[PDB]
């Protein structure tokens, strides 16, 4: 499946303003 | 919302706007997980002690948008129920335990920049991403402040 | 305060 | 009192015996709760008219967002020593995957 990829931030290789707070948080 | 941000263009394509069709108002926020099925929770369609008991034919589901009031001509998808499905064990008279529904739409909806579904989590992503300090991200059109 | 849509959808 | 546009905020989920401390209602495994402790200083949550909405995740392993939760109660919005609840998606896939079957 194509699921969970934004056409606009995953499928293009941007990250959004916010996202990197995710990451740094599964530690 | 509260003590969020203005979402991005496009930064939650799958998010769903429930839309009451007369007294046309914002019902509830649900999401995209296929061309076909909308999650949302039980409790936006049937919760009696708010008089709530939709039917299909009570509401739409808006697919793509981005601003709350504003029709989003050549980006949001407006789309119709064909059926409601409340898990048969949702306990709304406690607390809420399996607060879950699906919707399913009368046709396909296009997928787009704007709109596209979410995965669902199998076994081993829940089992690793479902830890205490571990962040994840709320959407939705709600209330700024509780009053 | 919600923009009207089209009748379409009805 | 309402946005203009979407609203998104990022909220840690919280150790199960915090968030069944912070309530006089029953939790049970099919919910868990998200959102800052009075002592974490930064703030957020869910309010009425965001249920039904999605609580995700990036996973760090493939890069795709996977929805964990279900917006689906609090007491309040926002008040220090509370927290939203959200439907444990995981715990009810079986039935979801046995509605899509048909
Ligand atoms: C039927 C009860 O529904 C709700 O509690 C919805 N809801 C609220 N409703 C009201 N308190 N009126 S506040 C809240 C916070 C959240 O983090 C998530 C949902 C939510
Ligand atoms: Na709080």
């Amino acid at each position: 499946a194509d699921c969970g990829l934004r056409p606009l931030f995953e499928k293009k290789s941007l990250e959004d303003k916010t996202e990197r707070e995710l990451l740094e948080s599964y530690i | 919302i509260v003590e969020g941000s203005d979402a991005e263009i496009g930064m939650s394509p799958w998010q769903v706007m429930l839309f009451r069709k007369s007294p046309q108002e914002l019902l509830c926020g649900a999401s995209l997980i296929s061309d076909r099925w909308v999650l949302t929770a039980a409790h936006c369609l049937l919760y009696p002690p708010w008089d709530k008991n939709f039917t299909e034919n009570d509401l739409l589901v808006r697919i793509g948008k981005h601003s709350r009031t504003r029709y989003e001509r050549n980006i949001e998808k407006i789309s119709m129920l064909e059926k409601i499905y409340i898990h048969p064990r949702y306990n709304w008279r406690e607390n809420l335990d399996r607060d879950i529904a699906l919707m399913k739409l009368k046709k396909p909806v296009a997928f787009s920049d704007y709109i596209h579904p979410v995965c669902l989590p199998d076994r081993e992503t829940a089992a690793s991403l479902l830890q205490a300090g571990y962040k994840g991200r709320v959407t939705g059109w709600g209330n700024l402040k509780e009053t | 305060d919600f923009e009207e849509i089209p009748g379409e959808y009805l | 009192g309402q946005p203009s546009v979407l609203q998104v905020v990022n909220l840690p989920i919280v150790e199960r015996p915090v968030c069944k401390d912070s309530t006089r209602i029953r939790i049970t495994d099919n919910m868990f709760c998200a959102g800052y402790k009075p002592d974490e200083g930064k703030r957020g949550d869910a309010c009425e008219g965001d249920s039904g909405g999605p609580f995700v995740m990036k996973s760090p392993f493939n890069n795709r967002w996977y929805q964990m939760g279900i917006v689906s109660w609090g007491e309040g919005c926002d008040r220090d020593g509370k927290y939203g609840f959200y439907t444990h998606v995981f715990r009810l896939k079986k039935w979801i995957q046995k509605v899509i079957d048909q």
